[PDB]
């Protein structure tokens, strides 16, 4: 299995989620 | 040289590349001063003593954006996406058209540069009406961009000559990537060509009194999204088809690479209302439709992440690396041609995450026109695209000139790409954090030093980035001219083949590649998506034109 | 073999990643659609074309007297006519009550400006010849800064305004 390639897309997925949910939270705090 | 008589395409490719790097150097000089500005340090009195034609922060910012993001990126794309396919097919491009494309780019640049240097077009690289630039800027920029229409013809010619001599054969991979790239750019370019011919040129010559700024922006952003995919795809072509060989491996899938490029042909153009979420007079229904299509244009990059990571892991295992993370240490970290694009890909992770936030309609009201947006795009174009172009010099320049790279020049190259990468990462922290504190983009904030007290900590990052990138830029200048102006030549380097990767094939591949080789069909589908995405809004706008007078406020 | 095994294992996991990718993007679309059905959507500018002549907006009609710019249009609703110009905003200050719905009608007599209210989601481009219409309810009284966040010429970095929200 491409375990190394899996580790990269996990880090990419967590980066997307922290960015997106962080700004979603900001948007409601300002709303 | 007998090599230039057999491969005159080497000399023309070289003139594109060198003109591109010269534009990058001149535009980049302003970068460190802008970073210091976003650190609340005003160094413009010093810059004005060095370059006394600079009248303002905003003239510097215009030069920065035009030369780095329009001129350097276009000339790199014209070099790579004509030369790589020529060499893969072993066929000569039409050299009359290749030299015409170069002369159009050169003349377009000279004519646009004159009013930019004279402070007659301080309108930024978006030139939004009713700010009214000098006619020579709009004419020069038009001629510069229309150079690319000659490049399209050159590659469609190569492809048609190949097909006629190889009936029944699927397009080879690099030629496939270049054909769908150039056809996407044809469709993309029409927004800006229409804005220039219908509005900006007659307006700037005084033939019409006013321009509708809402229609002007709508045509601009038709081209203004896909142009960033135009910048990106030459870097992806190198990352798919050359990087795996430089890493010690192979490309793990030809069809997954073709499919990423096909999705960019379909999805790059019909999405530009993601630049207009904060514009009046555009129905929110259409904004939501462009938001959804923008999220889909992320898929080919999410796919690229997996296909490239799997290829680098394959190379690391081949070279002896074991475990979860041992494949990383086994890769050639002593080779700047390998290191530069791989660091670019690491910064592209947070760069892409920021883009997905920007695309998400209502979330854009948090970040629109703040320092967040420059934080995002320096990770995409100023890091991945630029570092991939800097790394290419270690294998492309010897191939074009026969000039060897010394072990010393190799080591200096490693220092340049690490400092450039690290400088871009530090600036990204500063700009994203300042954006969330409501610091605006496009602003000489160092002239209002008490206006943003909340941003004191991220401002320290912007100062540190300005210094690091100034050092990287000076080392880059020294290295590039060390190579170009060296006397030694070894013509056998000039006749060596390019380092194209081998591919691992599977039983699937034949069937997938035939369906994707129907380029006439996919072009039709791409065209119709642009009609449906733009047509209804544009009918509305052109029916209700409200032209307004021009202003000079500089 | 090694290569052929690796190729089959790589494509197998890539199929899973692409299904996961699609699933995640679909969940983001659902979370965006939710914002459009709440009060937080009032900061989206009106899609209607409302044309005005930038050459007469300071002479005739609702932007011509800044002291009569705040108009009660509803039992808990005020409409404010805001001019963004080189280089300032009128009225200055804008004075509105806490807890009411505010409809901002912004235009420009000259070039494009931004209208970004610090601490809020109000963040709208202002085009000459067009009216930008957005809605917001202020929950907290105090002073809110307006920032010009669209490059509008040499006075851009100094272009600020003031909203005063009264208890
Ligand atoms: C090359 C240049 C650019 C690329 C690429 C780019 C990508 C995106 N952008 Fe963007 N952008 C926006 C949305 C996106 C989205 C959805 C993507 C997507 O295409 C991004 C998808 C990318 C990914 C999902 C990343 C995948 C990750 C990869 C491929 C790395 C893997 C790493 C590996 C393999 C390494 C492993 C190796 C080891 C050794 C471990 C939006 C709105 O939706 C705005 C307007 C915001 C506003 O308010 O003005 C915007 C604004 C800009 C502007 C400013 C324009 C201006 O002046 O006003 C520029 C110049 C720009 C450039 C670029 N942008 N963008
Ligand atoms: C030494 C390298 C660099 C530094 C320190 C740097 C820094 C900056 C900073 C701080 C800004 C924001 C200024 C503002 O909003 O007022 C900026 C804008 C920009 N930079 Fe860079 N930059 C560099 C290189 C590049 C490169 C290589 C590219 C593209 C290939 C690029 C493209 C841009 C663009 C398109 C803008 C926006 C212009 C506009 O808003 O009109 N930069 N840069
Ligand atoms: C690597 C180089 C790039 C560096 C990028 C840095 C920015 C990081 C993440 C942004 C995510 C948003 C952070 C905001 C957190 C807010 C939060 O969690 O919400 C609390 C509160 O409810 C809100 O009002
Ligand atoms: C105005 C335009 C000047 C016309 C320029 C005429 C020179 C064209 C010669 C040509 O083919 O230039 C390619 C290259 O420089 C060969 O080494
Ligand atoms: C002038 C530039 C030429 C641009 C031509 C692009 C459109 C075109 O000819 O494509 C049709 C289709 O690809 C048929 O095979
Ligand atoms: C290389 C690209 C240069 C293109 C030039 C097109 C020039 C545009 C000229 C179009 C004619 C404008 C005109 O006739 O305007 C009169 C109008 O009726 C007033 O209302
Ligand atoms: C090479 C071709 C150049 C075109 C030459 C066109 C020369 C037109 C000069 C007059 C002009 O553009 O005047 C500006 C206008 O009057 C106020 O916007
Ligand atoms: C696949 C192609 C895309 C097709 C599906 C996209 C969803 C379409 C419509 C939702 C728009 C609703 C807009 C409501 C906004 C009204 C509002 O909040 O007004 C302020
Ligand atoms: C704040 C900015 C953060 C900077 C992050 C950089 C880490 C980059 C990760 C890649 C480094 C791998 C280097 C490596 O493994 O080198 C092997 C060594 O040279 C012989 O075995
Ligand atoms: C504590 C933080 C303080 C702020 C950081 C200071 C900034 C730069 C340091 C210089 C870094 C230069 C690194 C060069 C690495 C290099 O060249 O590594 C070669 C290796 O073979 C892999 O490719
Ligand atoms: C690292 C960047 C983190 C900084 C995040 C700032 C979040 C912010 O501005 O606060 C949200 C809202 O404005 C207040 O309720
Ligand atoms: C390594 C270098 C810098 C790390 C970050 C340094 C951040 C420390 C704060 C710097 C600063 O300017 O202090 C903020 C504030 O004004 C104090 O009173
Ligand atoms: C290492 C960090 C290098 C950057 C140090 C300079 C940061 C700066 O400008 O700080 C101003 C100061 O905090 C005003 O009180
Ligand atoms: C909080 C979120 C945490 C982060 C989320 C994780 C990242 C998502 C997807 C990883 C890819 C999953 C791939 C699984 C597919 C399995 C498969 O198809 O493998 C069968 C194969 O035939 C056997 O050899
Ligand atoms: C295999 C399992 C399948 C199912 C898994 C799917 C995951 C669902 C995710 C999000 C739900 C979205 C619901 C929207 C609710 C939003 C609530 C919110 O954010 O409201 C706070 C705010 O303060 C209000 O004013
Ligand atoms: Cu008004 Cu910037
Ligand atoms: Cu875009």
């Amino acid at each position: 299995k491409p375990k190394g390639a899996l580790a990269v897309i996990l880090v990419l997925t967590l980066t997307i989620l922290v960015f997106w949910l962080g700004v979603y939270a900001v948007f409601f705090a300002r709303g | 040289s007998r090599v230039y008589e057999a491969y005159p395409e080497k000399k023309a490719t070289l003139y594109f590349l060198v003109l591109g790097f010269l534009a990058l150097i001149v535009g980049s000089l302003f970068g460190p001063f802008q970073a210091l500005n976003y650190g609340n340090v005003d160094a413009y009195p010093l810059l004005k003593r060095l370059l006394p034609f600079v009248q303002s922060y905003y003239q510097g910012l215009t030069l920065h954006g035009v030369l780095n993001a329009i001129v350097f990126t276009q000339l790199f794309a014209q070099a790579i996406m004509v030369y790589l396919p020529a060499r893969e097919l072993n066929m000569r491009p039409n050299m009359g058209l290749m030299w015409l494309s170069w002369w159009m780019a050169f003349i377009g640049l000279v004519v646009a540069a004159l009013p930019l240097l004279a402070n007659e077009a301080t309108v930024l690289y978006t030139f939004y009406p009713p700010l009214k630039g000098h006619w020579a800027f709009y004419l020069g920029a038009s001629v510069f961009v229309l150079s690319t229409w000659v490049s399209i013809y050159i590659v469609l010619d190569l492809w048609r000559r190949w097909k006629a001599a190889n009936p029944g054969k699927v397009t080879p991979l690099v030629t496939y990537m270049a054909v769908v790239f150039w056809l996407m750019w044809f469709l993309a370019s029409l927004g800006l060509v229409l804005e220039a011919v219908l509005f900006l040129l007659p307006w700037s010559f005084g033939l019409v009194e006013g321009v509708d700024p809402l229609v002007a922006r709508t045509l601009f952003w038709w081209t203004g999204h896909p142009i960033v995919y135009f910048w990106l795809l030459p870097a992806y072509a190198i990352i798919y088809t050359i990087l795996p060989k430089q890493a010690g491996g192979k490309l793990v899938s030809d069809p997954m690479a073709r499919l990423a490029f096909l999705l960019f042909l379909l999805l790059s153009t019909p999405v530009g209302f993601h630049h207009q979420f904060a514009d009046p007079g555009i129905d929110p229904t259409w904004k939501m439709i462009h938001s959804v299509l923008t999220l889909f244009v992320a898929v080919p990059s999410l796919m690229t992440a997996f296909t490239v990571a799997a290829s680098l892991e394959f190379a690391g295992r081949l070279r002896g690396g074991r475990g979860l993370f041992g494949w990383i240490r086994a890769l050639p970290w002593d080779n700047p041609a390998f290191v530069a694009p791989v660091l670019g890909l690491l910064g592209f992770i947070p760069g892409g995450a920021g883009g997905i936030v920007n695309a998400s309609f209502t979330l854009d009201y948090v970040v629109h026109n703040t320092a967040w947006v420059p934080g995002h795009f320096h990770l995409q174009v100023a890091s991945l695209v630029t570092l991939t172009a800097m790394g290419s010099l270690y294998w492309l320049l010897p191939n074009l000139t026969g000039k060897p790279i010394s072990d010393a020049q190799r080591r200096l190259g490693l220092a340049v790409v690490w400092l450039w990468f690290l400088g871009m990462m530090i600036m990204a922290v500063g700009l994203h954090w300042a954006g969330l504190l409501n610091v605006p983009r496009r602003a000489y904030i160092a002239q209002v030093p008490d206006a943003y007290p909340h941003a004191a900590v991220p401002m320290v990052f912007n100062v540190l980035a300005g210094i690091v990138l100034l050092v990287a830029l000076l080392l880059f200048i020294y290295g590039l001219f060390s190579v170009l102006l060296s006397r030694e030549r070894k013509p056998e380097l000039a006749e060596a083949p390019l380092p194209f990767a081998e591919v691992i094939s599977g039983p699937e591949d034949r069937r997938l590649v035939l369906a994707m080789d129907r380029i006439g069909f996919w072009f039709a589908v791409a065209a119709i998506l642009v009609v449906l995405a733009y047509g209804p809004t544009l009918v509305q706008l052109f029916g209700h034109l409200n032209p307004v007078p021009g202003w000079r406020l500089w | 073999v090694d290569e052929h095994k690796a190729h089959k294992a790589i494509l197998a996991y890539e199929k899973g990643w692409l299904a996961f990718s699609l699933a995640m993007l679909f969940v983001f679309i659902a979370l965006i659609a939710y914002t459009l059905a709440t009060h937080t959507a009032g900061v989206i500018p009106a899609g209607k074309l409302e044309r005005v002549d930038p050459t007469t907006v300071r002479q005739e009609g609702p932007w011509a007297d800044p002291a009569q710019a705040v108009v009660q249009t509803g039992p808990n609703q005020y409409t404010v006519y805001v001019l963004a110009f080189a280089f300032g905003y009128q009225p200055n200050p804008i004075e509105v009550p806490q807890g009411a719905e505010i409809v901002f009608k912004i235009t420009s007599p000259d070039v494009i400006h931004g209208f970004h209210v610090e601490g809020t989601n109000i963040n709208v481009e202002v085009l000459p010849g067009e009216v930008s219409t957005v809605r917001y309810t202020f929950k907290r009284p105090g002073e809110y800064r307006i920032i010009c966040n669209q490059y509008c010429g040499l006075g851009h970095q100094n272009m600020f305004g003031t909203i005063v929200v009264k208890e």
